């Protein structure tokens, strides 16, 4: 319970939020990320 | 989504379709951010004019869909919900601030590589990306209608712009996204993407997050005006209150 949220009630899922299996987990980009990134000047 | 491009397989696994039960009928949109708990706006579920008041046992909502009408076998799940929860202080007759609410899935889902949660903002990220001319994206159906899920990179607009823009009365706990009406681009998120998470890319640890939630639309015109999105950051404690006691 090292979380913002307490697994007890909120379930699993925190720690590895956000890294999507199919891409980031592979290093695998989608076709449009880079238009976010190159925006965040 | 409206000129949007068709999204990859797996490229958004927290999103989350919110549909009635009887008829059956699509929502909304809407956002996993763990195995048990989903995130979508107020106005999905509460919409007095509209008379639309939903309870728990009235709605279903399917994870990990890519295609609107194809059935994709041992991909796309299913579940009920045991309880919903709105803002308290959900502004359904003026300018919809606080459009957030929460749902609790009746027994949680497993991940796969279709299925994972998207992250709620810390402080740093929400100071560092939460600026005008930073992009974010929205994901949904296209509305004919759409084959498969469609994904649109939107701008967020200056505050100034925002509020002028409507005669709302617009308020810090939402911000406003979308090309200048113009036509640099001109993608957006629709009606039927209310709800829907508005998640950005953190270049410093590669993790997605999920800064907005897509508020009121109309069809898929504004007349000129910008979509809003309720501020997740600011109501990230209201979140954390209703869980751990939920
Ligand atoms: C029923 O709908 C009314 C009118 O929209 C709303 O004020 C009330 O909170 C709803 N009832 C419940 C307990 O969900």
């Amino acid at each position: 319970y090292q979380t913002f949220f307490n697994p007890r009630t909120f379930g699993s899922g925190e720690a590895d939020c956000g890294l999507r299996p199919l891409f980031e987990k592979k290093s695998l980009e989608d076709k449009t990320e880079r238009e976010l990134l190159e925006s965040y000047i | 989504i409206v000129e949007g491009s068709d999204a990859e397989i797996g490229m958004s696994p927290w999103q989350v379709m919110l549909f009635r039960k009887s008829p059956q009928e699509l929502l909304c949109g809407a956002s996993l951010i763990s195995d048990r708990w989903v995130l979508t706006a107020a106005h999905c579920l509460l919409y007095p004019p509209w008379d639309k008041n939903f309870t728990e046992n009235d709605l279903l909502v399917r994870i990990g869909k890519h295609s609107r009408t194809r059935y994709e076998r041992n991909i796309e799940k299913i579940s009920m919900l045991e309880k919903i929860y709105i803002h308290p202080r959900y502004n359904w007759r003026e300018n919809l601030d606080r459009n957030i609410a929460l749902m609790k899935l009746k027994k949680p889902v497993a991940f796969s590589d279709y299925i994972h949660p998207v992250c709620l903002p810390d402080r740093e990220t929400a100071a560092s990306l939460l600026q005008a001319g930073y992009k974010g994206r929205v994901t949904g159906w296209g509305n004919g209608q759409p084959s498969v899920l469609q994904v649109v990179n939107l701008p967020i607009v200056e505050r100034p712009v925002c509020k002028d823009s409507t005669r709302i009365r617009i308020t810090d706990n939402m911000f406003c996204a979308g090309y200048k009406p113009d036509e640099g681009k001109r993608g957006d998120a629709c009606e039927g993407d209310s709800g829907g998470p508005f998640v950005m890319k953190s270049p410093f640890n590669n993790r997605w997050y999920q800064m907005g939630i897509v508020s009121w639309g109309e069809g898929c015109d504004r007349d000129g005006k910008y979509g809003f999105y309720t501020h997740v950051f600011r109501l990230k404690k209201w979140i954390q209150k209703v869980i751990d006691q939920f």
